[PDB]
């Protein structure tokens, strides 16, 4: 099958940093535009980042623009997102989604939780 | 032999249907199709169509029509799971799933005897006891609260304005997975894409629907099968994004850091009475959308940003002028003149 | 035959006057005496036998050329210097020697003593090398390499040249025109998606038009290009009408397609609603109705051979009804189209600049192609069909052969006739390069 | 009471069981068996007839049981019925909704089904009413656009929509007889079995799942592909099928093995699959692409048997007839093309 | 609280997919290849058909 397993997460005081990773299998990881998707408790799904098939376009959300650092390795078939300067408003569950169309720039990953190319994400919160 | 007359009759049927289909092609080539998505209510397309036009009748007609189907569906589903009610139930079973029949006046006389039998959907007992309330009527609130009609598939409205036929349709009652049904829209003349701003947010949910709108617009604009169709982009909630901005009450800067060092263009035309602090924000969103519209433009499809005006009579004029511009630019690209 | 003088002097079947010189007619024939205009016609009639008001038949020109050649050879044989070379060289170089004796006279050829001795000693290469560096090959280089080559090679390859160059120059043009037009005429039918395009109902017409020129107008004026003699008597009276019709059809189909584009760009809704195939076809046919109303009027207005211009009240009026008004209204439509295109390029550039303004913390490149693609069609059209008409409206006003206006003689005017006719060959390269046309033509060659 | 933990542990053990079961049942592959067989005859078919008429883009079709009649639906809102012999369209019928996505011809030649964005399966009595075909039934909707509906007889049909739920109906009563709710994406393609007792549905979950018309459950599952499955079709024996998706490859899945068999793709192709079919025997596999071209493959050596081209637009559907005589294709340029 | 209904209805759906006898590929492909090899004479697509068997010519 096409599995996408997310790691990392956990509790950390506000202002700290945390790196998390996504390992995908069952397909050719090298030729797919990928990205992440957050979900705050009691709020709809929201968008954060994006990776092209090579690392060209690195689109961010203005709420996290210039703060988070995303990258990926096509050889190891892995994709990493590192959150620096974590804020108390980023407490959410993060999923690693991928666009369905191979060799394309169109994506439709944010859904009502029926999208299949998106594994179970990791939980991140802040302390008090 | 006898096969010649059969072949000639087949050819005559062909000629008749082809004479009809030539005119059908002539008609279809002259109707511009417009796709409306974004809103959570198809009625937003029935209001602007009611300002000129079969939609001129009152809204009570459709609501009363969605009351004559609930009883039919309930009586058909209750008797399908089971003295002199054979010929009375045969007609009811034959009147099942009949679109143009609905409920005749003689159906209540055949249904009251079956309802009076001691042996004989979720909300089915309220709309079945008052089977004698038929007239022509004027439903109440308790009746409309119990009525549960299935989601109307596609709201399709073909009208004619200024001697040209327009075909405007809203897509509702579908899932939020917009991957394989957008492909069915290529012969459309325009996609009118409406965007909203922030709401009350008061207990702020903080969903950031604007960035999701940017992402959906980027997915639709850069689609392989939508590269020739154009998007007329409307920005609704212009009044809600005016009193909520003020000087520091709008969280638009937190969701877009480029808004700080952003300036109002010189070629702008603010409405008489618009503050600079709200005009700058009103133009920032259209600039952000045109940042995606101005790129990848192969001279093959463009965008038409327009602010949602208060008077509902001029949005139709915006749409008409945009359709004229679309047709003009297509024709100029046809002759390699642009 | 020889026809050596038919390429250097030309067969002028009518009398042509000079700037200061006296009147001349025939083939390089100087009508002696005759200081008055009426005096030369008497000499022409006495030399031809018939009452020659100026009209000399195609055979009387040859009959007079024979007498001129007899006089020239008598004068050359009476001259002592030019006498032995006649018997030295063969009949091939006799043509070049008689040409030299007829051009510069019998006293001019005698002054070339060293070349005379070289040709007498049966030396062709040395004679050519000596005659090249002379005052005779420096003033008229066009007729030189045509007679020195014949005297050096000793064959008919020197005069096959002009004829074969013209033959190929016209054959390639006719083949290109006819084939490139019949390709469109076949692709509009062999392919389906291109048939249901009413906007092309006016292009196919053009095709038909520019093909009737290729089959029904080109070959007659082509065979008229031997050296100025054609097997057509009263047939030009029915051929000039053919030419007027075939030129008017195209000159009006261009205007029809221009007005069609203007209507399609100005009012798109009214265009896609009020433009039906029946209206398209009546618009196709009205141009041909005017073409036959202007051309096939044989009320003797054209005859007032085959070498005189048209009537004044007919030329200056058929040019207005056939060219001037169409070109004017075409300019109007195209300038209006360009104005609308500018109006929308302004808005597109405004949106692009306002989007580039998002760069906070290609401009006039489309104008070039717009002006280019408009100027191609319009300038090709006007440069092909404007000198012809502005010269055809002025030339019939020439009395005798001296005037201050343009009043250019017949050779350059025939060159301009063919120059304007060749635009029929450029019609399909400008009006029939749609992507569908390209795919059809690529499928037609495999 | 920690019951969910034990249930999840049992489910994980079950899920791990299938892996070992398939590993034990996969002793060899088809390439090791098909090395001895001689190569396929190189076949390049030709366009025998072209069927003009539609004004807009077609979307689906279905060969009649008589190898003569075709039913094609276009975006103009009208279904036309063909006669592949005379190329003589017998009649056309308009629609209530202009957007149609799938057709269906009855195995008896009496009813015709239509589905699309209207979320309504409209059945028409092709031969009844003693005249023009009338609207027979409008099956209830289910919040999903009909992507494929097929007839197993005249008394009941089976439809699939985008709500991740198929439905076997009963045309006589016009209600849902059996609901199938085992998908996470848009259910797109259906294909009945030779015995009409079960079928396999291909959806956007990158998976083909075999169902059953009797119990209404999933007996097996196949998760080989990488993208949204677009087309699926049985091998003409009821023991295997072929799936075609947006990953530009077609894969063969057997039932008794419950595992993938062969993959069909090249390096110079990227266009997704739009329609998959077989022949009468089943050795040639017909796959339509989005490169304005379709390919005939070998279903036993994974070699490109040949190409079938002639559409200036993307091909939308393709189908083989009963006796394997003709291969009809159909593209968005309003054009059907018969091959032989 | 916890949805002890969505996951409880899937354990049996998964267990019902593992209690089936699965024939090895070495035996499941033999009778699969034999079908298309023994019925190649009935498929007219394996060679171009002449005008005698083509109702489309
Ligand atoms: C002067 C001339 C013009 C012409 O073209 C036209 N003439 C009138 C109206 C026209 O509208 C478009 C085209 C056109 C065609 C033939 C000739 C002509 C030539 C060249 C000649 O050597 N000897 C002769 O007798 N004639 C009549």
């Amino acid at each position: 099958q096409v599995q996408l397993q997310e790691s990392g997460g956990g509790l950390v005081q506000p202002g700290g940093s945390l790196r998390l990773s996504c390992a995908a299998s069952g397909f050719t990881f090298s030729n797919y535009k990928m990205n992440w998707v957050r979900q705050a408790p009691g709020k709809g799904l929201e968008w954060v980042s994006d990776i092209s098939q090579s690392g060209a376009s690195i689109s961010y959300t203005g709420s996290v623009k210039g703060r988070f650092t995303i990258s990926r390795d096509n050889a190891k078939n892995t994709l990493y997102l590192q959150m620096n300067s974590l804020k108390p408003e980023d407490t959410a569950v993060y999923y690693c989604a991928r666009c369905p169309a191979p060799f394309t720039r169109d994506c439709f990953d944010v859904t009502s939780t029926t999208y299949a190319y998106r594994g179970q994400g990791t939980q991140v919160t802040v302390s008090s | 032999e006898d096969q010649r007359n059969e072949e000639k009759a087949q050819r005559e049927a062909n000629k008749k249907i082809e004479k009809q289909l030539q005119k059908d092609k002539q008609v279809y080539r002259a109707t511009h199709r417009l796709l409306l998505l974004g809103a959570g209510e198809s009625g937003k397309s029935t209001i602007v169509k009611q300002m000129r036009i079969f939609n001129g009748d009152s809204e009570k007609a459709t609501k009363v029509q969605d009351i004559k189907n609930n009883l039919k569906e309930a009586i058909e589903t209750i008797v399908a799971a089971m003295p002199e009610n054979q010929f009375r139930v045969d007609y009811i079973l034959s009147v099942m799933n009949v679109p143009d029949f609905d409920f005749p006046p003689e159906f209540y006389e055949h249904a009251k005897a079956l309802w009076e039998d001691e042996g004989v959907i979720d909300c089915a007992q309220y709309f079945l006891d008052k089977i004698d309330v038929i007239k022509q009527y004027v439903p109440s609130d308790q009746d409309l609260l119990r009525c549960r009609v299935l989601t109307s598939g596609i709201f399709e409205t073909k009208f004619q304005v200024d001697k040209v036929n327009f075909h405007m349709f809203d897509v509702g009652g579908q899932r939020d997975e917009r991957r394989k049904w957008i492909q069915c829209f290529n012969d459309v003349t325009a996609i009118i894409f409406v965007v909203a701003s922030s709401s009350y947010n008061m207990e702020d949910n903080q969903t950031n629907r604007l960035q999701e709108a940017l992402n959906l617009f980027k997915s639709i604009w850069n689609n392989r099968w939508l590269r020739t169709i154009s998007v007329i982009l409307f920005l609704n909630k212009q009044d809600l994004l005016a009193e909520k901005v003020l000087a520091g009450k709008s969280k638009i800067e937190d969701y877009f850091p480029e808004f700080a060092r952003y300036t109002t263009p010189e070629d702008a035309t603010p409405e008489p009475g618009e503050d600079p602090r709200v005009t700058r924000a009103k133009y920032f969103i259209r600039d952000e959308f045109l940042r995606i519209s101005t790129a990848s433009g192969d001279g093959r499809h463009y965008c038409y940003p327009h602010f949602t005006c208060a008077v509902d009579t001029e949005n139709i004029r915006r749409v008409f002028n945009d359709c004229r511009d679309i047709i003009q630019r297509m024709h100029l690209r046809q002759y390699e003149l642009l | 035959i020889f026809e050596m003088l038919r390429i250097d002097e030309g067969l002028r079947l009518k009398i042509y006057k000079d700037t200061e010189g006296y009147y001349t007619i025939g083939i390089g024939h100087l009508l002696t005496k005759s200081p008055s205009l009426n005096a030369a016609k008497s000499e022409l009639d006495k030399a031809i036998g018939r009452n020659t008001n100026g009209v000399i038949t195609k055979d009387e020109a040859e009959k007079l050329f024979n007498q001129d050649v007899d006089a020239a050879v008598r004068g050359i044989l009476r001259n002592a210097k030019l006498k032995p070379v006649y018997d030295s060289l063969d009949a091939v170089r006799r043509a070049a020697l008689i040409n030299m004796v007829f051009q510069m006279g019998e006293t001019g050829v005698a002054g070339f003593t060293n070349s005379l001795r070289m040709l007498q000693q049966k030396r062709w290469d040395e004679a050519a090398v000596n005659l090249a560096k002379s005052r005779w090959y420096n003033q008229t280089p066009n007729r030189a390499k045509r007679v020195i080559t014949t005297f050096r090679t000793g064959t008919w390859d020197a005069y096959a040249s002009v004829r074969i160059l013209t033959a190929c120059f016209l054959s390639l043009l006719i083949l290109s025109t006819l084939l490139g037009n019949t390709l469109v005429c076949a692709a509009v039918i062999r392919f389906r998606h291109l048939r249901s395009k009413v906007t092309n109902f006016f292009v196919i017409s053009l095709a038909v038009s520019d093909l009737l020129v290729a089959v029904l107008v080109m070959p007659w004026k082509a065979v008229a290009e031997i050296a100025g003699f054609w097997p057509f008597g009263s047939f030009c009276n029915i051929w000039v009408a053919f030419d007027i019709m075939c030129s008017t059809a195209s000159i009006l189909n261009l205007c029809v397609i221009s007005v069609d584009r203007y209507w399609a760009i100005s009012s798109p809704f009214r265009y896609e609603r009020k433009m039906t195939p029946k209206a398209a076809f009546i618009l196709i046919s009205v141009a041909w109705t005017l073409s036959v109303l202007i051309s096939f009027i044989p009320v003797q207005l054209s005859w007032h051979n085959c070498d005189s211009s048209l009537s004044r009240t007919y030329a200056i009026s058929s040019s207005v009804i056939s060219f001037y008004i169409p070109v004017a209204i075409m300019i109007v439509t195209y300038t209006r189209i360009y104005r609308i295109a500018q109006k929308q390029i302004r808005r597109i550039a405004a949106l692009e600049r306002a989007a580039v303004h998002a760069k906070n913390c290609m401009s006039f490149k489309r104008e070039t192609k717009v002006l280019k693609t408009l100027s191609v069609i319009m300038g090709v059209f006007v440069c092909c069909w404007l000198p012809f008409f502005i010269l055809n409206c002025i030339l019939p006003f020439c009395g005798s052969g001296e005037t201050q206006p343009f009043c250019i003689d017949s050779n350059t005017f025939d060159v301009f006739v063919w120059f304007g006719w060749a635009n029929s060959s450029l019609n399909p390269i400008i009006y029939a390069f749609n992507a569908d046309f390209r795919k059809a033509f690529s499928t037609l060659l495999g | 009471g920690s019951e969910l933990d034990q249930l999840r542990q049992e489910a994980e053990q079950l899920k791990n069981q299938i892996r070992d079961a398939r590993k034990a049942c996969a002793d060899a592959t088809l390439s090791q068996i098909t090395n001895n067989i001689d190569p396929v005859g190189r076949i390049q078919m030709r366009t025998r007839r072209t069927l003009r008429g539609h004004l807009a883009k077609i979307y689906a079709m279905h060969w009649g049981t008589d190898s003569r009649l075709l039913v094609s639906a276009s975006q103009d809102g009208k279904l036309i019925i063909w006669d592949s012999y005379t190329t003589n369209k017998v009649h056309a019928i308009p629609l209530r909704s202009s957007w149609v996505m799938t057709c269906a011809y009855a195995p008896s030649g009496n009813y015709v089904a239509c589905g699309g964005l209207d979320n309504i399966c409209s059945i028409y009595n092709l031969k009844t009413r003693e005249g023009n075909v009338r609207v027979s039934r409008e099956l209830a909707g289910h919040t999903g656009y009909l992507s494929c509906c097929r007839f197993l007889d005249d008394n009941q049909i089976v439809t699939s929509s985008g709500d991740t739920t198929c439905a076997l109906w009963d045309i006589e009563t016009g209600q849902q007889t059996t609901t199938f709710t085992g998908h996470t994406g848009d259910v797109m393609s259906l294909s009945l079995a030779p015995d009409t007792r079960l079928f396999v549905s291909g959806a956007c979950d990158a998976s083909a799942k075999l169902w059953d018309v009797r119990e209404g459950m999933c007996r097996q599952t196949f998760t080989g592909h990488e993208s949204d499955i677009n087309a699926i079709c049985f091998f003409p024996n009821g023991n295997a099928f072929a799936t075609g998706s947006d990953d530009a490859t077609c894969r063969l899945f057997d039932l008794r093995a419950d595992q993938e068999l062969m993959t069909y793709s090249h390096d110079n192709i990227i266009c997704g699959i739009t329609s998959v079919s077989f022949s009468k025997s089943g050795r040639l596999l017909l796959a339509g692409y989005d490169d304005f071209n379709c390919n005939v493959w070998d279903a036993l050596k994974a070699d490109r048997a040949g190409v079938l081209a002639g559409h200036d637009n993307r091909v939308s559907c393709l189908g083989v007839t009963d006796d394997g005589m003709a291969v009809a294709t159909g593209s968005w340029d309003s054009f059907l093309k018969i091959w032989n | 609280t916890a949805s002890i209904a969505q996951a409880r209805k899937l354990v049996e759906q998964l267990k019902m997919e593992a209690n089936i006898d699965r024939i090895k590929v070495s035996k499941a492909a033999a009778d699969l290849m034999a079908y298309c090899e023994a019925h190649a004479k009935e498929d007219p697509l394996l060679t171009p058909v002449p005008a005698s068997e083509n109702p489309f010519r």
